[PDB]
């Protein structure tokens, strides 16, 4: 009974330090594929949708680096950086034309 | 009442990981969906609420 | 259009996330609702240290 | 009192078994705070290999 | 606030169990010391046969 109730003694305090550790929006998972659940801070949707998402700060800095504006929604991202890679090779064969033409 | 329901709302999800009901997983403080909703308003304030 | 585009960076930087506040109050909610199995709990050894 | 003896030690022993397993849960890595983001990323993170 | 007192109370009740119990086994000791006039034994098996 005394190695028991040793075992029990603080538990209250014990258990409520361990909580305040924990970041709750973790504990908030979903299912894309009804198999494999995940955080849904971890969801690509969700990197710019709090300023207080781990990986805001990074994406806000990609954004700005390819001149995206931070109102779109995050499934632009690929598009657009797609487009702009298409108007780099417009731009070089407009530029070796117009150098031919020169 | 109204921010009681979505809290008590809010957190009763972050209980229950859809997960499969494993009749063996841990929830966090032991606690269960059910002693959240106790602490939800008098059903005649939450319909009041809804209304 | 550079006075909007300035007023427009506040805006968002201004995005008042209350993250904070309703953390706050979801572990506030889950704590109560702990407290609460807890005092059960010390109510069930109270009547075995009558016995 | 051998029998409630015995009822008592049980209840102490199942709820020391609870909290072991509860404190185990609540120190998993994945669940404990904004960890820094990782400098790497992770080969789950299939948007940003894209 | 609440929760350390809840957990004040809790290991009051876990002391006064272990309390309770370490008095209720004093009750089954055989004092082996003759010496010791004071603890009257209370059960027909510490024997006085």
């Amino acid at each position: 009974i005394i190695q028991e109730s040793q075992r029990l003694q603080d538990s209250i305090q014990k258990e409520v330090k361990h909580f305040s550790a924990i970041c709750l929006p973790a504990l908030l998972k979903v299912s894309t594929d009804g198999f494999n659940l995940l955080p849904s801070r971890e969801l690509s949707i969700n990197r710019m949708s709090n300023t207080h998402a781990p990986y805001y700060g990074i994406f806000k800095g990609i954004y700005e680096s390819v001149r995206l504006p931070l109102y779109k929604a995050p499934e632009s991202v690929l598009s657009h950086v797609a487009d702009m890679k298409k108007q780099l090779f417009f731009l070089r064969s407009q530029l070796s034309s117009r150098s031919e033409a020169i | 009442g109204l921010q009681q329901c979505m809290l008590v709302s809010e957190c009763s999800r972050l209980l229950t990981a859809d997960s499969v009901p494993p009749s063996d997983s841990t929830s966090i403080l032991g606690l269960d969906k059910q002693d959240l909703l106790d602490l939800l308003p008098p059903n005649m304030l939450v319909l009041w609420v809804r209304d | 259009q550079e006075q909007i585009q300035t007023a427009e960076r506040e805006i968002v930087g201004q995005d008042l996330n209350c993250e904070r506040a309703q953390d706050l109050c979801r572990r506030s909610l889950l704590l109560r609702a702990f407290n609460k199995k807890r005092e059960e709990e010390c109510e069930a050894l109270c009547q075995s240290n009558k016995k | 009192v051998y029998r409630e003896l015995g009822s008592i030690v049980q209840e102490l022993k199942e709820s020391g078994d609870k909290l072991e397993e509860r404190l185990t849960m609540l120190s998993d890595v994945n669940l404990l705070s904004a960890s820094k983001p990782r400098s790497n990323i992770d080969s789950k993170d299939l948007t940003s290999h894209r | 606030h609440l929760l350390r007192v809840t957990n004040k109370k809790l290991n009051h009740e876990l002391q006064s169990i272990v309390n309770g119990v370490q008095t209720l086994m004093s009750f089954f000791s055989t004092p082996e010391t003759a010496c010791e006039l004071s603890s009257q034994p209370i059960f027909l098996s510490q024997l006085l046969l």
